[PDB]
RNA sequence: UUUCAAGUCGAUGGAAGUUUGAGGCAAUAACAGGUCUGUGAUGCCCUUAGACGUUCUGGGCCGCACGCGCGCUACACUGACGGAGCCAGCGAGUAUAAGCCUUGGCCGAGAGGUCUGGGAAAUCUUGUGAAACUCCGUCGUGCUGGGGAUAGAGCAUUGUAAUUGUUGCUCUUCAACGAGGAAUUCCUAGUAAGCGCAAGUCAUCAGCUUGCGUUGAUUACGUCCCUGCCCUUUGUACACACCG
């Protein structure tokens, strides 16, 4: 049933950039979970996020990535 | 897919092993043949063959030039059915041992390259109820 | 600086960058096709620097020992081998690629045949490594 | 003729090729050290050979 | 064939035999003022045979272990090939065989 | 290397050798479902196209899908090695040959009579539908 | 110089610790202990350094030579190495009084600092896969 | 605590305080338990020249509507792959053979081939650079990149001989299985569980045993409730002893 998002539509992109940063954690899962992306997707999201600024990385690890909010 | 593309033609079709045609499959010597064959075959000439094998293609030889009015060529019986069949003995008719009884085969030429003990099974098939 | 003083696991992605930026390596044609060990199940996933990235393994490899062959090469990255049923087992890697490896990196430098067997690391191959570990630690 | 063919299958590299010193068996051949004797051969000789049990 | 560096490999299964021949040989070695090297202690060789205890094939799974440790001791002597053989009939053991190198 | 978006380019399916293909698969395993192309198979295919991995089925254009069927046509001219190939030394013409959807099961097929038709061992044990390399079937395959 | 020479050990792993006078150099097979690749582990070997403060490896340096046992074994036997170097170190060349300090901080956090593991691997026995385990009985 | 006894439970010291851990040996008798398919160990019966002796050739012990037991892979994300990191121990090894362990170099995508050299061995294979494992990436809950049966085609090794594929490798084919009812097994510390490696069988073949090491726990440290055995009392018309 989960039949999750892997393109990335310009509807659903301004509405990441105006949900992420309104979360206490975001991890791959929470990406996955909450924005119905693919976990793919997410991953890319995550390492460009932190690049822009809007994202703080809190722990690196290949398996889990653990980003809060940067405000 | 690009297209889909169905010619075909009627090239006036004869049996063909291996890019070989049965008019210049037959006129080979076994040393040229075994090299357009499988991996199984060209090991086993190469590791030398006894002087069984080379004894039964003799006799077979002979039994095709008993009857000249090309009728079936008479049978040489044999044990050894770890034979490969080669184009040379096509048409040829064999009894393999199969442990009891003398199974009779007809050289097919789709047959070549297969041991010639593989078309005579050796156990009576299981039958329940 | 040496490179027993840097890690191994990113002195490697910065020997990988200047081999494939310095261009001299000579890569065989078939490193976009082979798979790297017969244990393996697909080919590698950087078919672009896989090879890069496996030479600068090697030398980092053979700098820390003395007269390292090829065939212990195939035995240090084989791994265990996916039999279906029957229990795994390890299975060492092709000896193409790590023979071709060490004979590309022998006209581009860094190893020479050693006596009594292997590949010593050469009089220009400490030289130009101990510098790669420097330009790796700055940041 | 018959010199030829008696005794004529290679008997080498098999189970059949080798025996025991003792009983001449093929079967539970201990091959290890060069002992060439069956398994039940070597226990009743272990200890003339010089193999003890100690652990 | 005078002075000769030479090495005596003492292999056997008992050690009482082989100490005292060791020491003996050893013991030798010192009145006599040869300099020497030993007795070197090589790793010990334990030859294992596991066998089931069934000449038959019933029962529960039991197996004897069988053992059959080889100590190796070699002992360096500087000394000519003369006088190093005659120390060796000096320290004749039934149990003990010698083979010497140089 | 970043996110990016598109509109109306995507093509959720795809028909490719009249074989139905589901767009939002990534290229190398998407070929997968298209018989006669493994996981091993589709990730030279698309390396030896110039497409990069990295794409989803439905995000190729038709230039490159054009180009990946031309080569799975035509795999020996593009430095595809004979030994990866499907059918390699073919039995009637001895050239090497990559069967492929619509061409697989017919020449299986003809492999399977033509092992009844010379009626060897192997064929009748096919034709039973039992283990035909010498498996034991005393106590292992007995469903249906 | 001021050389002492010691060993930890764990399952199979044995490390010899060699202890010198000198500026603070502290090796773990020719590589500083900063790089040690059992990284979730890097604490263990850090537990020796931070509980009695590093000013105290200022006129020592250490090279360890780790060989045998298994990637976590190894880890075991290099802490106990560098803890025991320590010790015999001032009960040579300083005070015994410094000595029994130093002794003291480190019992009272862990015995295995000192004391090596005693535990090794029981014989496997016949009837079963393992020490204890048995293959699976049927009626 | 205790009959202040045998002991038990806690600490401290200690390498070790469960008989320090683990085994080897192991009583008085006994079983119609299993083996004459280990014996040039055997009594007797059968056969002994058209052999039931021995040998050659080929097949079978693998044969398949089915029930059961010892096991191996798995059913995924605490994971699969792709790269990178890279640590053991127990052992074995040959000559004029009938061919041992085989590094190093050179060919091959692999399997493997070839040329030299070391080792009768703490010397060389070998630090057996093993696998789980760790790091960085792809995958993203999908019978999916889990799983790899079944099958087609092709390439090598051993062997006189591979067909009923010995085994290995390449591509393709990619099935049940989405954690398993009633029942039932093993196990208390470097133990269980994984994870590989060596030795035995072995010309070739280990999903098997015998050991070894790597990572490494949860939970009792109690009871006779189930099950088996031992002891005492008891009944007996049994003593070839309840298979009475
Ligand atoms: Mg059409
Ligand atoms: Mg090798
Ligand atoms: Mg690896
Ligand atoms: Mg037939
Ligand atoms: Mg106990
Ligand atoms: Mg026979
Ligand atoms: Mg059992
Ligand atoms: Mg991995
Ligand atoms: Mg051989
Ligand atoms: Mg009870
Ligand atoms: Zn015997």
């Amino acid at each position: 049933k989960a039949q999750h998002i892997v393109i990335l539509d310009q509807e659903k992109y301004d509405r990441i950039l105006k949900d992420v940063p309104t979360y206490k954690y975001v991890s791959v899962s929470v990406l996955v979970d909450r924005l119905k992306i693919g976990g793919s997707l997410a991953r890319v999201a995550l390492r460009q996020l932190e690049e822009d600024g809007i994202i703080t990385p809190v722990l690196k690890h290949s398996k889990q990535a653990i980003y809060t909010r940067a405000q | 897919m690009v297209d889909a593309t169905a010619p075909k033609k009627r090239t006036f079709k004869q049996f063909s092993f291996k890019g070989v045609d049965l008019k210049d499959l037959v006129e080979m010597p076994t040393e040229e043949f075994t090299k357009l064959c499988g991996a199984r075959v060209r090991r086993r000439f190469s590791r030398g063959l006894d002087s069984k094998p080379m004894g039964l293609i003799k006799k077979l030889r002979a039994a095709r030039a008993a009857t000249e009015p090309n009728e079936r060529p008479a049978v040489v019986k044999t044990h050894l059915r770890n034979m490969i069949v080669v184009p040379e003995m096509i048409g040829s008719v064999v009894g393999v041992y199969n442990g009891k009884v003398f199974n009779t085969v007809e050289i097919k030429p789709e047959m070549v390259g297969h041991y010639l003990g593989e078309f005579s099974i050796t156990y009576t098939p299981v039958r329940h109820g | 600086v040496s490179v027993r003083d840097v890690p191994a696991q990113d002195f490697i992605n910065a020997y990988a960058q200047f081999l494939q930026r310095q261009g001299k390596l000579e890569v065989p044609g078939y490193v976009d096709i082979v798979k790297t060990s017969a244990g393996n199940d697909l080919p590698p996933q950087e078919a672009e620097t896989w090879f890069y990235k496996r030479a600068a393994s090697i030398a980092r490899h053979i700098y820390l020992r003395k007269q390292v062959g090829v065939g212990a090469l195939n035995k240090l990255y084989g791994g265990a081998k996916n039999r279906g049923f029957r229990p795994h087992k390890h299975v060492d890697a092709s000896g193409s690629i790590n023979r071709k490896c060490v004979q590309a990196l022998q006209k581009i430098g860094v190893l020479e045949i050693s006596p009594k067997g292997g590949r010593r690391i050469s009089e220009n191959g400490q030289r130009d490594l101990d510098r790669i570990a420097a330009q790796t630690l700055e940041e | 003729a018959h010199e030829n063919v008696w005794f004529s299958h290679p008997r080498n590299f098999g189970k059949g090729s080798r025996q025991c010193r003792h009983c001449s068996s093929h079967s539970g051949l201990i091959r290890k050290y060069g002992l060439d004797l069956c398994r039940q051969c070597f226990r009743e000789k272990a200890a003339d050979i010089g193999f003890n049990k100690y652990r | 064939q005078q002075i000769h560096k030479i090495r005596i490999t003492l292999t056997s299964t008992k050690v009482k035999q082989l100490e005292n021949v060791s020491a003996n040989i050893i013991r030798n070695a010192a009145q006599y003022n040869i300099v020497k090297k030993g007795p070197v202690r090589m790793p010990t060789k334990v030859l294992k045979i596991t066998t089931r205890k069934t000449p038959n094939g019933e029962g529960s799974k039991t197996w004897d272990a069988y053992e059959m440790r080889i100590h190796k001791r070699v002992i360096d002597l500087q000394a000519p090939a003369s006088t190093v053989k005659r120390i060796t009939q000096i320290t004749i053991e039934p149990g003990v065989d010698v083979e010497v190198t140089i | 290397p970043l996110v990016v978006q598109e509109q109306g380019s995507f093509q959720h399916i795809l028909r490719l050798l009249n074989t139905n293909i589901d767009g939002r698969i990534k290229i190398m395993y998407a070929l997968t479902k298209i018989r006669g192309v493994g996981r091993r198979y589709a990730n030279l295919v698309c390396k030896k196209a110039d497409v990069e991995l990295t794409k989803r089925a439905g995000e190729l254009t038709q230039e490159e899908l054009e180009r990946i069927v031309t080569i799975m046509q035509n795999p020996t001219n593009y430095k595809i090695p004979a030994w990866f190939l499907n059918r390699q030394k073919d039995q009637v013409d001895g050239k090497d040959y990559h069967v492929l959807a619509n061409n697989l099961e017919s020449k299986l097929r003809d492999d399977l009579e033509r092992l009844k038709k010379i009626r060897s061992h192997r064929g009748i044990r096919h034709f039973w539908g039992l283990k035909v390399r010498g498996q034991h079937t005393k106590t292992t395959s007995r469903g249906r | 110089t001021q050389s002492v020479q010691t060993f930890g050990k764990k399952k199979t792993a044995t490390a010899v610790a060699h202890v010198k006078a000198g500026k603070g150099l502290i090796k773990i097979n020719g590589s500083p202990i900063t790089l040690v690749q059992p990284e979730i582990l890097r604490f263990k070997v850090y537990e020796p350094l931070t509980l009695v403060g590093l000013d105290k490896f200022q006129g020592i340096d250490i090279r360890v030579k780790v060989t045998g046992g298994g990637h976590v074994s190894q880890v075991y036997a290099i802490r106990q190495a560098i803890a025991k170097g320590l010790v015999a170190y001032h009960q040579k060349y300083v005070d015994e009084a410094s000595k029994n300090e130093l002794k003291k901080i480190f019992a009272s956090y862990d015995k295995t600092l000192l004391v090596a593991d005693s535990r090794r691997m029981e014989p496997k026995k016949f009837g079963g896969r393992g020490a204890r385990a048995r293959f699976q009985k049927s009626y």
